[PDB]
C-alpha cells in the first residue's frame, strides 16, 4: 500500500539510532534507511502518494469535525481497513446528515431567543396600535421607552404634530410599549419629532417588522411555540446517531491517523535520507522479529514490583552508548524509602495515611470525583486514570510505608520503656511528642544527615568518572576538588559535634587538609575559583534539606498537641468531641504541605543529577525530567 | 551506513536502463535501412 | 542483496517493456514501407497495362 511491503516506524534518541539499525537489519527487512548520507536506493516522493495523503487528511479531519458537532470524541484505536475510497464513501451520508441536523438544531434555538423575547412587546404594541393594523392608512410609529424617555417623547411630538396624533403608553416589563399615531400625511413631521427625542422605531428583523404588529405578534407566538419541540426531535435523532454511529466513525478516524504518518514517514526517507533514528519496511514474516529484538528502547508504530517498574525504564538509558559514565538507574532505592520515610506522623496524622491510598488503588463512591477510580472517573480524563493505575499503586505503597513510618515516628513518641512517663494517653494516645530534649531531637538531627552524606559521594564519584573514561581532565579535577572540600567541613563540624571530640584530632590535620582540597583546582586553574564556596554549599545543602525534613516533619507533628491531643476545655472526657470542630479542616492544609515537602528530596537529587555530577541533564538538555520517569 | 555500496549500485541499475535505450535505437536504425532498401 | 535484488528485478522487467516497445516502434516501419512498396510496383502496373492494350488496339483501329 506504501510499497509492497509495509513500513513499520520507530524513533528514539540520538544514540539509538545504530542499535535499531542492527537488530532490525538482522530481522530480515527490506528498503532500510537510516544508512548512509545520500541513499535514494528505495522509493521516493511522487504526485500521487501526496495526493493521497491529501485524501487521508480529509478523511481525519471529517470524522473529527461530525464528532464534535455531534457531541463526545473518538479514542485511538487500531487500524481497521476499509479502502480509502470506501473510507470516502463511508464518510459522506453521516456528515451531511448529521449536520443538516446541526443547523436545524441552532435555527430552532435562534427562532426561540427572537420569540421569547420579541413576544411581550409586540402583542402590547398590538393592543395600542389595533385598527390601524387592518391597513395602515393612519401611519404609526412603534417603540419601547421605559419610564425616563416617556415626557422627552410626548414634548416632542407635542410641538411637532400639536396634539393631532395619539400618544399612548402601557407598562409590560420591558419598559412601556409606546405608540405614536399620527395621519398618512403628518408621518414625516411625527417621524421627526422622534428624532429628536431620540427614541426610535421598534424593530425586529426580517419581513415581521416592517409588517404591522399585529401580523408580526401572531407570527412570534408561533415560532415560539414551535421551536423547543422541534429540537427535541432532532436532538433526539442526533442522539441516535451518535450512539450507532460514532463507533464507525472511530475506527475509520483511527486508521485515517495511522497512515497519515506513515505516508509522512516515507517522504522523509525517499529524498534526504532520514535524520536520526531508524525505519524500514518490513514483510510480514519480518514483521515479528522486528517486535522481538529491541534491547529496551524504541517508539513504534506499526502500520519487587514497586522497584522493578521504574527500574525497568531506566535501563533503556542504561544501555545508551554516549559515554563511560553510569546513568540514574541506581536512583531508585536511594529515593525509595526516604520518600516514604518522608511521612511522619501519629494517631491523627500518620496512621490516617492508609484511608487515603485505599481510595487510589481503590475509590470509595463517597467521593464526588473518585467515583469508580478502578474504571477512572475524575475531573480530568478516565484514560488518565487507566493510565496512571501504575501510578495508584505506586502512591498506595507510598501510603502503606507512610502509615508505617507512622509508628517508626510513634516509637519515640511513647512509651514507658524509654521515658519515663505514662504507656499510652489515656484519652487518645499520644499527647506530647517527646523529642525536645536536646540529644533526642540531635540523633534525628544527625540521622537525616548521614544518607545525605553518601549522596554527595554519590554524585563526585561519578562526576570524576566522566572526566576519567573520557578523559576531561577538567571534568576530573572538578569531582576530585570538591572531595578535597569535604576534608575541611569535617574538621570543624567535630569541634562543635561532641565540641571537644575532634577539632585538634583533625583541627590540626586541618592545616594540611586545606593542602589536600586544593591541589587539583588549581591544575584547571579556574577562573570562577569563588565556586567552591557553593561547593561547600552543596555539602551543607544536603545536611540542610535532611535538616527541614526532620524539623518540618516535627512542625507536623505539633498540631496534633493542639489538634487531637488537648487545645480546649481544662480537661475532660468529652474534649476528644470537642476538638474536631477545629480539627478536621486544617488537616487537609497540613496534608497538602507535606505533598510539598516530598518534593524535596527530589530537588536534592536533582542538586546533582541536572547539574552533571556523572549525569546528562545539565540544567535541561536532553533526557527528560527523571522524577516523572521514576514515578511509575 | 557505509556510503559507497548504496551509492554505487543506484549507478548498475541506470546502466542497464541506458543499455536498454542503446538496443532499442539500434532497431530504429534497422527499420531505417530497410525502409531505404525496400523502396529502393 | 534482496533489497538490490527487487531494484534489480524492477529494472529488468522496465528494460523489456522498452525493447519490446523499440521493436513495435520499428515494426510498424518495416511494415509501412513493404506497404507503400507493394502500393508503388501495382500502380505501375496499372499505367503501362494500359499504354499496352491501347496501343495495340488503335494500330489494329488504323
Amino acid at each position: 500500500m506504501i510499497a509492497p511491503m509495509e513500513k513499520l516506524v520507530l524513533a528514539g534518541p540520538k544514540g539509538r539510532a545504530k542499535e535499531l539499525l542492527q537488530s532490525l537489519q538482522q530481522a530480515g527487512v527490506v528498503h532500510l534507511e537510516t544508512l548512509r548520507p545520500e541513499a535514494l536506493s528505495a522509493y521516493q516522493l511522487s504526485p500521487e502518494e501526496r495526493a493521497e495523503l491529501r485524501r487521508w487528511e480529509a478523511v481525519s479531519a471529517g470524522a473529527e469535525h461530525t464528532l464534535s458537532l455531534l457531541g463526545l470524541e473518538a479514542e485511538p484505536a487500531r487500524p481497521f481497513p476499509e479502502g480509502l475510497e470506501a473510507a470516502e464513501k463511508a464518510l459522506s451520508p453521516i456528515q451531511a446528515h448529521a449536520e443538516g441536523l446541526t443547523r436545524q438544531k441552532q435555527e430552532l434555538e435562534e427562532e426561540l431567543a427572537l420569540a421569547q423575547a420579541y413576544l411581550e412587546p409586540l402583542e402590547r404594541l398590538a393592543a395600542l396600535a389595533h385598527g390601524l393594523d387592518k391597513s395602515p392608512f393612519l401611519r404609526v410609529i412603534p417603540f419601547l421607552l421605559t419610564e425616563k424617555e416617556l415626557p422627552l417623547v410626548e414634548e416632542a411630538l407635542r410641538k411637532a404634530l400639536e396634539d393631532r396624533y395619539l400618544l399612548a403608553h402601557e407598562a409590560y416589563a420591558g419598559g412601556v410599549a409606546a405608540l405614536v399615531v399620527v395621519h398618512r400625511k403628518e408621518v414625516d413631521q411625527a417621524k421627526a419629532a422622534l428624532s429628536r427625542a431620540g427614541v426610535a422605531e421598534l424593530r425586529l428583523p426580517g419581513a415581521l417588522g416592517e409588517l404591522p404588529l399585529s401580523e408580526a405578534a401572531r407570527r412570534l407566538k408561533e415560532r415560539a411555540e414551535a421551536a423547543p419541540r422541534e429540537l427535541s426531535e432532532v436532538r433526539q435523532h442526533l442522539a441516535k446517531l451518535a450512539r450507532e454511529s460514532a463507533s464507525t466513525l472511530q475506527s475509520l478516524w483511527t486508521r485515517a491517523q495511522d497512515e497519515v504518518a506513515r505516508l509522512k514517514a516515507l517522504e522523509e526517507l525517499a529524498s534526504g535520507r532520514f535524520g536520526f533514528a531508524l525505519l524500514g519496511y518490513v514483510p510480514v514474516k519480518a514483521k515479528p522479529k522486528v517486535e522481538e529484538a529491541l534491547a529496551r528502547h524504541k517508539e513504534s508504530v506499526v502500520y519487587n514490583p514497586p522497584w522493578a517498574k521504574p527500574f525497568e525504564l531506566l535501563v533503556s538509558f542504561l544501555n545508551t552508548p554516549k559515554y563511560g559514565t553510569f546513568d540514574p538507574t541506581p536512583v531508585v532505592p536511594v529515593f525509595f524509602p526516604f520518600w516514604f520515610g518522608m511521612i511522619v506522623g501519629d494517631i491523627g496524622y500518620a496512621l490516617l495515611f492508609y484511608l487515603v491510598g485505599r481510595w487510589l488503588s481503590g475509590y470509595v463512591k463517597r467521593n464526588e470525583p473518585l467515583v469508580i477510580d478502578l474504571f477512572a472517573l475524575k475531573l480530568k480524563p478516565q484514560v488518565i486514570g487507566k493510565l496512571v493505575h501504575i501510578l495508584n499503586w505506586m502512591v498506595f505503597w507510598t501510603v502503606v510505608w507512610g502509615v508505617i513510618y507512622g509508628e517508626f515516628f510513634g516509637t519515640f513518641l511513647e512509651h514507658l520503656g524509654v521515658f519515663g512517663t505514662p504507656e499510652h494517653p489515656g484519652l487518645i494516645p499520644i499527647l506530647i511528642h517527646r523529642i525536645d530534649t536536646a540529644k533526642t531531637a540531635n540523633l534525628l538531627i544527625l540521622l537525616s544527615v548521614a544518607f545525605g552524606v553518601v549522596l554527595v559521594f554519590f554524585g563526585l564519584a561519578l562526576r570524576a568518572y566522566l572526566g576519567l573514561k573520557h578523559r576531561h581532565m577538567a571534568h576530573f579535577w572538578e569531582g576530585v576538588g570538591y572531595l578535597g572540600g569535604l576534608v575541611g567541613v569535617l574538621a570543624l563540624a567535630a569541634s562543635y559535634l561532641g565540641n571537644l571530640q575532634a577539632g585538634w584530632l583533625q583541627g590540626l590535620m586541618y592545616l594540611g587538609f586545606g593542602v589536600f582540597l586544593l591541589a587539583v583546582l588549581m591544575s584547571r586553574i579556574w577562573l570562577m575559583i569563588p565556586e567552591i564556596f557553593t561547593q561547600a554549599g552543596h555539602i551543607l545543602s544536603h545536611i540542610r534539606i535532611y535538616a527541614v525534613g526532620a524539623a518540618g516533619g516535627i512542625l507536623a507533628g505539633l498540631l496534633t498537641d493542639v489538634g487531637f491531643a488537648l487545645a480546649e476545655r481544662l480537661g475532660l472526657l468529652g474534649v476528644l468531641l470537642g476538638l474536631l470542630v477545629a480539627g478536621v479542616l486544617h488537616l487537609l492544609i497540613l496534608l497538602l504541605t507535606t505533598l510539598g515537602h516530598m518534593l524535596q528530596p527530589i530537588r536534592l537529587l536533582w542538586v546533582e543529577f541536572f547539574t552533571k555530577f556523572g549525569f546528562y541533564e545539565e540544567n535541561g538538555r536532553p533526557y527528560r525530567p527523571f522524577k516523572s520517569v521514576r514515578e511509575a | 551506513g557505509l556510503i559507497k555500496s548504496l551509492a554505487e549500485k543506484e549507478k548498475q541499475l541506470l546502466e542497464r536502463l541506458e543499455a536498454a535505450k542503446k538496443e532499442a535505437e539500434e532497431r530504429v536504425k534497422r527499420a531505417e535501412a530497410e525502409a531505404k532498401a525496400l523502396l529502393e | 542483496s534482496k533489497l538490490e535484488a527487487i531494484l534489480s528485478q524492477e529494472v529488468e522487467a522496465e528494460i523489456q517493456a522498452l525493447l519490446q516497445e523499440a521493436e513495435a516502434k520499428a515494426e510498424a516501419v518495416k511494415r509501412e514501407a513493404e506497404e507503400k512498396a507493394k502500393a508503388l510496383l501495382q500502380a505501375r502496373e496499372r499505367a503501362l497495362e494500359a499504354q499496352y492494350r491501347a496501343a495495340l488496339r488503335r494500330a489494329e483501329s488504323a
